[PDB]
DNA sequence: CAGCGGCTCTAGTCTGTCCAGC
DNA sequence: TCAGACTAGAGCCGCTG
RNA sequence: GCUG
């Protein structure tokens, strides 16, 4: 009741261009996509987007998680300066141990590489 | 599958005696756990450690 | 002395577990146990009276260490 | 063994393993997944890092560097499947101090 | 247009002033705070306001450390910059004995020119900026915290307080846009001041690598 | 609102029940809060990644 | 006038898909 | 069955000499 | 194939 103002929702994948058109308040536009936010605004804005987006998804389905858990997950994915997935490819960049890597996925290739 | 992936990745983290969270290799993930150092299982309020209105009435 | 005064849950579980194994292996009992035939029950009674002969060495991540006596640490 | 017909026993899966880690239960996870399954001892030569037998290292033709290591049998099996693949797990052992 | 083109040359210049003020170069408050109409007074339409030589800025001087230390902000007219434009820029810099410059390209830069900026000299360091990045000061964006480049005497306290080595800190890339903005290089540490949900603050640290 | 005087002299003594607080209650309040804060800290050794993994997975 | 080179693009391929019981 | 984010190739055009 |  207090106000009426119009926000613009963009279904697309160029954050930099939408931040730079005349008449969009570029300081307060955001994106779902952590890769766009990383490429445009750096690792610390991408870190907050992982927090905001997980918490948004949990709240809609009526789940609740203490913020300290989604915080640690995002700090884990960004401490090496790049947003690393929880995939086998991200884990191979985070974890040094051969036997840890060989006990998840691609169990043959990691053991022959450690031999080489 | 998702649970297997998350656990394999995050199993190592441990909260240390110097109030830091470190990986097994000794790199830092967080300088203090969750910003406060506080435990989610101990929250009497909505993510906050106490609720002062209730405690004073008690 | 930087480390927390309160004994952690993990510390209590290990101190009781080692003490119970020591008691189960014929170690002296300092609590004058009354009608107790289980080592874990005897160990818990020792912790309540703060008479357990074990020192907890807390290792900081750098490698420095501080030793806290079981009696000195507050038990919650 | 696998089940009721064979008096098999029950499985501590990869998910039950994740539960016990979250409790910080390091010794219970060692008791369940080593001591009450497949506890074993291997002779390890500290010089070449290979496994030996009976306190003898056939690779070195010597008896003085060999030592006993407590290991799960499935890991000993893995350390002999891998050598036949010509991926050699050369161990190094410190003292337990 | 002409209304829109001058708007960019004001906002880019304003952001370049803001970047220089943050990097520690000395820019007067009149340069820092300007209006498009005031900008129109210096130059108005796209013909009168020429990107190549009219807006070039060597005014910035590192007052904190060296009055001599100076930075040239160059906007090339051509949309893609060849080594030939870079070589003309280098010769202007060589004569003045200035060692840092910013080049503000309009659409991009050709690959052989980009390779030159890595190897022209370690003692002649030039930073590519696209103008489409400078139309919005990312240090004023709501998702970006306050970054503060730490002094060596403070890094030596961070590593003493936690008993760390440098290679255990979290990393930040030099390609990161906030890293480019402050112009930091490998082995500098940035303090980062994250806002809490409450009135408080959380302090974290990253290593450029 | 009620014209209570802080010296305790006012005759209908029931007025001192309205927002009553005593030094003993203030002392017990501050000790209970400070204790509940110290016991709510994430204890060293806690396998905090495995709790994070399961709390998002479940 | 010609040659690197990175881009850019097909598309190729190998890699997963809950825990357990009978 | 359904992607899926790797790994070479085929170019491409245009400056880069 | 079914139960979990
Ligand atoms: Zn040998």
């Amino acid at each position: 009741s207090g106000k009426e103002k119009y926000k613009l929702l963009v279904e697309g994948d160029n954050l930099r261009a939408v931040m730079a058109t005349h008449g969009v308040k570029g300081t307060r536009t955001t994106s779902n996509n952590t890769y766009e936010v990383e490429k445009t605004l750096g690792i610390e804005a991408a870190r907050t987007t992982i927090i905001n987006e997980i918490q948004y998804t949990m709240v809609n389905h009526g789940m609740s998680i203490d913020r300290r858990h989604v915080m640690l997950l995002s700090d884990l994915m960004t401490y090496k300066g790049e947003v690393l997935g929880i995939t086998r490819f991200g884990l191979a960049k985070m974890k040094e141990s051969v036997l840890m890597l060989a006990s998840f996925e691609k169990t043959a290739d990691h053991l022959f590489d450690a031999a080489y | 599958y998702m649970q297997r992936r998350l656990v394999k990745s995050l199993e190592d983290l441990c909260s240390q005696y110097d109030l830091t969270v470190r990986s097994s290799t000794g790199d830092i993930i967080q300088f203090i756990y969750g910003g406060d150092g506080l435990d989610p299982a101990a929250m009497e309020g909505k993510d906050e450690p106490l609720e002062f209105k209730r405690v004073l009435d008690n | 002395r930087i480390t927390t005064p309160y004994m952690t849950k993990y510390e209590r579980a290990r101190v009781l577990g080692t003490r119970a194994l020591q008691i189960a292996m014929c170690a002296p009992v300092m609590v004058e146990l009354e009608g107790e035939t289980d080592p874990l029950l005897i160990a818990m009674k020792e912790l309540k009276a703060r008479k357990i002969p074990i020192i907890i060495r807390r290792y900081l991540p750098d490698g420095s260490y501080e030793d806290w006596g079981v009696d000195e640490l507050i038990i919650t | 063994t696998e089940g009721r017909s064979r008096d098999g026993g029950l499985r501590l899966g990869e998910m039950e393993r994740d539960c016990l880690i979250g409790y910080g239960a390091s010794m219970l996870l060692l008791e369940r997944l080593m001591i009450s399954s497949d506890a074993f001892e291997v002779d390890v030569c500290g010089q070449c890092g290979l496994l030996g037998y009976s306190g003898w290292c056939h690779y070195c033709k010597s008896s003085c560097h060999v030592s006993s290591l407590r290991i799960p049998y499935a890991c000993k099996l893995l350390f002999q499947e891998l050598q036949s693949m010509n991926i050699i797990p050369r161990l190094k052992l410190s003292k337990y101090n | 247009d002409d209304e829109e083109e001058t708007y960019r040359l004001w906002k880019i210049r304003k952001t370049i002033m803001q970047l220089c003020h943050d990097r520690g170069y000395l820019v007067t408050q009149d340069e820092l705070d300007q209006t498009l109409e005031e900008f129109k007074a210096q130059s108005g339409d796209k013909p009168s306001e020429g990107r190549p030589r009219r807006t070039d800025l060597t005014v910035l001087v590192a007052h904190n450390d060296d009055p001599t230390d100076q930075m040239f902000v160059f906007f090339p007219e051509e949309p893609k910059v060849g080594i030939k434009t870079i070589k003309v820029y280098c010769q202007r810099m060589q004569e003045e004995n200035i060692t840092r410059a910013l080049i503000v390209v309009q659409q991009g830069m050709t690959p052989s020119a980009k390779q030159s900026l890595v190897d022209m000299a370690p003692k002649y360091i030039l930073e590519q900026f696209l103008q489409q990045e400078l139309l919005i000061n990312i240090t004023e964006h709501e998702l970006v915290p306050e970054h503060v480049v730490m002094t060596k005497e403070e890094v030596t306290e961070l590593l003493a307080r936690y008993k760390l080595r440098e290679n255990q800190l979290p990393r930040i890339q030099a390609g990161d846009p906030v890293a480019r903005y402050f112009g930091i290089k490998r082995g500098q540490v940035v303090k980062i001041i994250r806002p809490s949900e409450t009135a408080g603050r959380y302090i974290t640290y990253r290593l450029v690598q | 609102k009620y014209g209570i005087n802080d010296n305790g002299t006012t005759e209908p003594r029931v007025l001192y029940q309205l927002d009553r607080i005593t030094p003993t209650q203030v002392e017990k309040f501050l000790e209970t809060c400070r204790d509940k804060y110290m016991r709510a800290q994430m204890e060293p050794g806690s396998a905090v990644g495995a709790l994070c993994a399961q709390s998002i997975g479940e």
